[PDB]
RNA sequence: UCUUAAGGUAGCCAAAUGCCUCGUCAUCUAAUUAGUGACGCGCAUGAAUGGAUUAACGAGAUUCCCACUGUCCCUAUCUAC
RNA sequence: CAGUCAAGCGUUCAUAGCGACAUUGCUUUUUGAUUCUUCGAUGUCGGCUCUUCCUAUCAUACCGAAGCAGAAUUCGGUAAGCGUUGGAUUGUUCACCCACUAAUAGGGAACGUGAGCUGGGUUUAGACCGUCGUGAGACAGGUUAGUUUUACCCUACUGAU
RNA sequence: GGGCGUGUGGCGUAGUCGAGCGCGCUCCCUUAGCAUGGGAGAGGUCUCCGGUUCGAUUCCGGACUCGUCCGCCA
């Protein structure tokens, strides 16, 4: 995350390392996002920088519209599909990995989100919560 | 603005010093040698750089 | 007044607050300036409730409010529901909604008389809105934007809609809602106007980056003078 | 040449050597600092680790996102029967450190404590402390001269106490005996408290109370001989490695021409004595009480023991300490619970905790029910029930 | 005109043949001393020293994509000997 | 890699920051020079793994100076306590880009580390091309394929009597 | 990476400290074609920026850019 964080986030189990391809949930014309970096990740020998729900990543559009391909852009993870624990102790997970496109300040490139988003992401990014249909 | 006399009193402790050219030590304004051992008590001193 | 306020740096006030004629709702994790704006402008006549909806600081996008009633999602806990029941006046009715879309502020754009909803809501939820809020309902999209609550700001006097909206859609929605509507932007050009600001009959609260022509458009369309 | 990429050291050098502990009861290396103003009280207690469970409580942290919201936390249960005071000892302080000078015992010693002084109890004349009890049953002659000796000398007074192992479901029959420091009043008041409390029981609520941060001292679970990969956490060698891959590749340079002590090698894992600090007490339960597992919100009369008992331990018919989180040692192990060595404010050590619900489902599987009444009500009648 | 008889024709190329060289342009990628397509004063390509092309075939050498996975993040567990 | 001198630069002003013409040093992570030791043999590239050491400090702690208003930055001191990454290409060390980060500092330990691994390169015998040679053959020119042995002893270290 | 040199009009290229020609094409005239030729055109921040000079392409310093040459291990 980093700059555009609205508050802090509890540790969510990391599910999306570098090289992961997730679905592109918004209506910006991109089909999938390919994660090349995680904002705020630490440094360890041989350890891959991994992303969780609500994290801001750097991503490229591998499949989609040609004006979105072949460049790096920030993205926000909204669906994780690797099970994580909340402080009320429910273990929950979606059925796919999904993110949306944003600028470095966090406002969405698109306008609407298809499918659910996590509340740990909706609380942390208000534009995602603004364009989100259902928040769970 | 502070006051003219009060600026004089504060600058007596903050600005009216000398600086050793070798070890950057903040020194008395009428000093001849640096009080520090690491520069070897040298006499290469300059006035502390004022504003304006 | 369109009052300049931030939520700890956030220029989106409709996300973190829900303002009606009879009550106000604000998030629990708020700054002194953010609370002081609603306390000074609203006064002691109108209750301001510090609330959490479904464990989330976002309350404006989670709930849809009216002077007659308040709608909350299923995930709202019993402690939050009881606190809202105690803090709110006896006139308003609070009822949980069991519906898949579950983010009622995004789904529903409503005022005292007439409401716009997401087209794909369930019929039981539409009847629940018509019962609790006492409000006639239309299923419509604002130039293809299904999130009418996020992409419209509505009051009794007038309405602000999305900037990239077809003019034909503007007179259609204006005739359907019986209020004048203006396409405009808020928070230095942000498209999401309903998430950008809250409004009622005598007060509008917006982000600090909302510019002076935008604020003039707000006070003109909502007749706050 | 220099290492190509920097990385932190595997393992902690301050927990060396990783050998087996000397005893199964870990030693209390330090007691809380005395001040001669408080009343005379013990500094620690002995119990047996029973197992873990979950609770739900309402979190009170003014500023957290989970403020005034329910959380579920893991707690561990320590079965604590009332300990029996037999004996006191005094320590004078020399230029070579603390040194005991006398030890004065109680008169009647039970069988479970005098089994500690034997390796073959079943073939014995049981002659232990017999001439010492013969030193007793005079008026006072050989007794208060040692007691006044501890008063005249002996700047530190410690009390010999022993557990009541027969009150627990353990099959040991031989009690554990330990020294616990007294931290109240003068030396005379300490030894007067001990003399009054010979052959008497001290309960766990006399030393501990709720929302208190304490330390657990215990020997960890043993694991025998372990390779370097799990014993130290080193990186596994690649798949096409001849002569094995759960190893460390370079165990030292050419010079110095010796294996260094700081190189991770294979050996014993576990069964080390550890002291884990800052564990908050959530419940000081009473064994002479039903509805131990009930709270003010649950209010169903159930004891703290789960369905089918604690796995590998049994029942909690005595008093217990519910303490937050994990403590070292496995179940059925003696553990010494100690007061904190310092005053911690932290806005976390001062939090008042009131529980909402305690889990009493079976830990011997995926338990669905908290009480047999609830299980019977859900499932209806069965074939075995007529 | 010389040298020494004739001076590289048709084709092909930073090719398993190009030192400089990680050649220049395009493409492939977020990023390519790799790959491919072009260019050619080619250290030192070239016509049975065989040149160019080529379907099918190859436990031949090389690049990319889909599927797939403990190769890896980051290790854990089980069986036999 | 570091001094000393101070013509100059720095609006003005040698020395905030620099600094010519000179000149004094330190170092042994460069490359040479030499040939002392080893030719009845000390396993010669790089990478992976792992420990420790040095400071000529990239970051973190506390400070001094400024051509230090704030923000950002630069120079310097005590300091090695603590950290110093994920990738595309190449066998590479090196390099060059992408990106994260507080920062992506430099080095030593028989150019640490092959009875620890690997064998891409180099460096046998097969084979192809170009140049050279009448030829056999040559080429730190290019290409492809090519067996990586032994610990049960002593010490050291890790644990156990 | 370093060394060594280099840089002029739209294009090519000449200049001793006192920016010129050709070409392209701007125009007009010229002509039985197998369409030429004549006369007048414009055009540079001399790679750039400083200093010396009275003035530097012309002298010099710095930077930039291009071309060359030499360079790693076993
Ligand atoms: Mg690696
Ligand atoms: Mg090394
Ligand atoms: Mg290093
Ligand atoms: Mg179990
Ligand atoms: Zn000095």
């Amino acid at each position: 995350s980093g700059n555009g964080a609205q508050g802090t986030k509890f540790r969510i189990s990391l599910g999306l390392p570098v090289g992961a391809i997730m679905n592109c949930a918004d209506n910006s014309g991109a089909r999938n996002l390919y994660i090349i970096a995680v904002k705020g990740s630490g440094s360890r020998l041989n350890r891959l920088p991994a992303a969780s729900l609500g994290d801001m990543v750097m991503a490229t559009v591998k499949k989609g519209k040609p004006e979105l391909r072949k460049k790096v852009m920030p993205a926000i993870v909204v669906r994780q599909a690797k099970s994580w624990r909340r402080r009320d102790g429910v273990f929950l997970y979606f059925e796919d990995n999904a993110g949306v496109i944003a600028n470095p300040k966090g406002e969405m490139k698109g306008s609407a989100i298809t499918g659910p988003v996590g509340k740990e992401c909706a609380d942390l990014w208000p534009r995602v919560a603004s364009n989100s249909g259902v928040v769970v | 603005i502070i006051e003219p006399s009060l600026k004089a009193l504060a600058s007596k402790y903050n600005c009216d010093k000398s600086v050793c050219r070798k070890c950057y030590a903040r020194l008395p304004p009428r000093a001849t040698n640096c009080r520090k051992r690491k520069c070897g008590h040298t006499n290469q001193l300059r006035p502390k750089k004022k504003l304006k | 007044m369109a009052t300049r306020t931030q939520f700890e740096n956030s220029n989106e006030i409709g996300v973190f607050s829900k303002l009606t004629n009879t009550y106000c709702l604000v998030a629990v994790g708020g700054s002194e300036n953010f609370y002081s704006a609603f306390e000074a402008e609203l006064g002691d006549a109108i209750p301001i409730v510090h609330t959490t909806i479904a464990g989330t600081r976002i309350i404006g996008r989670m709930t849809a409010g009216n002077r007659r009633g308040l709608l909350v999602p299923t995930q709202t806990t019993d402690q939050e529901l009881q606190h809202l029941r105690n803090s709110l006046p006896d006139s308003v009715k609070i009822q949980r909604v069991e519906e898949r879309l579950s983010a009622l502020g995004n789904v529903i754009c409503c005022n005292d008389y007439v409401a716009l909803v997401h087209p794909d809501i369930d019929r039981e939820t539409e009847e629940l809105i018509s019962d609790v809020l006492g409000v006639e309902v239309f299923r419509q999209t604002i130039s293809g934007n299904i999130l009418v609550g996020s992409y419209c700001s509505l009051s009794n006097q007038g309405g602000l809609v999305h900037p990239q909206t077809s003019v034909q859609d503007q007179e259609e929605l204006s005739s359907l809602l019986q209020v004048p509507l203006v396409a405009g932007t808020v928070n230095r050009g942000s498209s999401v106007v309903g998430a950008g600001m809250v409004v009622n009959d005598y007060l509008a609260v917006t982000g600090l980056d909302t510019t002076a022509p935008e604020l003039s458009v707000i006070e003109s369309i909502f007749r706050l003078q | 040449s220099h290492r190509k990429y920097e990385a932190p050291r595997h393992g902690h050098l301050g927990f060396l050597p990783r050998k087996r502990a000397a005893s199964i009861r870990a030693r209390v290396k330090a007691f809380p600092k005395d001040d001669r103003s408080k009343p005379v009280a013990l500094t620690s207690f002995l119990g047996y680790k029973a197992g873990m469970t979950t609770i739900v409580r309402d979190l009170d942290r003014p500023g957290s996102k989970f403020h005034k919201r329910e959380v579920v936390e893991a707690v561990t249960v320590v079965d604590t029967p009332p300990v029996v005071v037999v004996g006191v000892v005094g320590y004078v302080e020399t230029p070579r450190g603390l040194r005991s000078l006398t030890t004065v015992w109680a008169e009647h010693l039970s069988d479970e404590v005098k089994r500690r002084f034997y390796k073959n109890w079943y073939k014995s004349k049981k002659k232990a402390f017999t001439k010492y009890s013969a030193k007793y049953a005079q008026d006072g002659a050989g007794i208060e001269r040692e007691l006044a000796r501890i008063k005249k000398y002996a700047s530190v007074v410690r009390v010999l106490v022993h557990t009541q192992i027969r009150k627990t479901p353990l099959a040991q029959k031989k009690a554990h005996l330990a020294e616990i420091q007294l931290n109240g009043g003068s030396i005379s008041e300490k030894v007067d408290w001990a003399r009054e409390h010979f052959e008497k029981t001290v309960a766990v609520d006399s030393v501990f109370e709720q929302n208190e941060m304490i330390d657990a001292i215990a020997v960890t679970k043993g694991h025998g001989f372990e390779g370097v990969t799990h014993r130290w956490g080193t990186k596994k060698l690649p798949r096409k490695t001849h002569r094995g891959l759960r190893k460390v590749a370079c165990i030292g340079a050419w010079h110095p021409a010796h294996v260094m002590w700081s190189v991770a090698r294979a050996g014993q894992r576990g069964y080390h004595s550890r002291t884990s600090i800052n564990h908050k007490i959530y419940r000081v339960g009473k064994g002479d009480d039903e509805a131990n597992g009930a709270t003010s919100f649950d209010r169903t009369k159930k004891t703290i023991t789960p369905m089918g008992g604690f796995v590998h331990y049994g029942e909690i018919k005595n008093d217990f300490i519910m303490v937050k989180g994990c403590i070292p040692g496995n179940r059925k192990r003696i553990v010494t619970l100690r007061k904190s060595l310092y005053t911690n404010t932290s806005r976390k050590a001062l939090e008042e905790v009131s529980l909402k619900w305690i889990d009493t489902a079976s830990k011997f599987g995926k338990g669905r029910f908290q009480t047999p009444a609830e299980k019977h009500a859900f499932m209806g009648t069965l074939k075995k029930d007529l």
